[PDB]
């Protein structure tokens, strides 16, 4: 419910370094082929990171259902970018269980794509206005997690980052290690200017 | 004058039709070609073709 948003820009990027880093549980790219990522020049790549349960990772896609993707996180249907997720259990192996995380049970208004749910205060469930007593028909949505090594291998904690980079918006700044080249004129040749391609 | 005007209007509409997505994720072939793998770019190019 509280995910960081690391705004990233003005550098040269890479993708192959993310191929041998770890066999992530899912490295799935929508709108772009993960093989060509080092050939085009993006515009203001974002970075959202958090940790969930390993079975819920399916909910991270443009138009899925699921309590997390309905009350915590929301993707647009025209999303262009991709998701990386890997089981983080060896570093998050607490035999007593790690309980430093929470998430929603129910929300009045469901989230628009990419909107922070800062409304992490008391929540009213039904009738009998509780006014901050957590009584009947007033349920706290924030429920902890069951992340421990004894839990199911599918229920282990998973670290996820969703590189959400928009395209064709401004002077591009995020293309990778493609090298420059001398400039010629008066010859019918190919070209590539910050991703703008043609001949 | 009507002949010239009608021909020019038809030509302009035809050449402007090149800038519509028709449902695809772009309006220029080279973009989809450099941005996608063939097994997926097939359907988008097909939409643009129709």
């Amino acid at each position: 419910y509280a995910w960081n948003r690391k705004r990233i820009s003005n550098c040269v990027a890479d993708y192959s370094v993310l191929y041998n880093s770890a066999s992530f549980s899912t490295f799935k790219c929508y709108g772009v082929s993960p093989t060509k990522l080092n050939d085009l020049c993006f515009t203001n790549v974002y970075a959202d990171s958090f940790v969930i349960r390993g079975d819920e990772v399916r909910q991270i896609a443009p138009g899925q259902t699921g309590k997390i993707a309905d009350y915590n996180y929301k993707l647009p249907d025209d999303f262009t970018g991709c998701v990386i997720a890997w089981n983080s259990n060896n570093l998050d192996s607490k035999v007593g269980g790690n309980y430093n995380y929470l998430y929603r049970l129910f929300r009045k208004s469901n989230l628009k794509p990419f909107e922070r749910d800062i409304s992490t205060e008391i929540y009213q469930a039904g009738s009998t206005p509780c006014n901050g007593v957590e009584g009947f028909n007033c349920y706290f949505p924030l429920q902890s997690y069951g992340f421990q090594p004894t839990n199911g291998v599918g229920y282990q904690p998973y670290r996820v980052v969703v590189l959400s980079f928009e395209l064709l918006h401004a002077p591009a700044t995020v293309c990778g290690p493609k090298k420059s080249t001398n400039l010629v004129k008066n010859k019918c040749v190919n070209f590539n200017f910050n991703g703008l391609t043609g001949t | 004058q009507d002949v010239v005007n009608q021909n020019a209007q038809a030509l302009n509409t035809l050449v402007k039709q090149l800038s519509s997505n028709f449902g695809a994720i772009s309006s220029v072939l080279n973009d989809i070609l450099s941005r996608l793998d063939p097994p997926e770019a097939e359907v988008q190019i097909d939409r643009l073709i129709t």
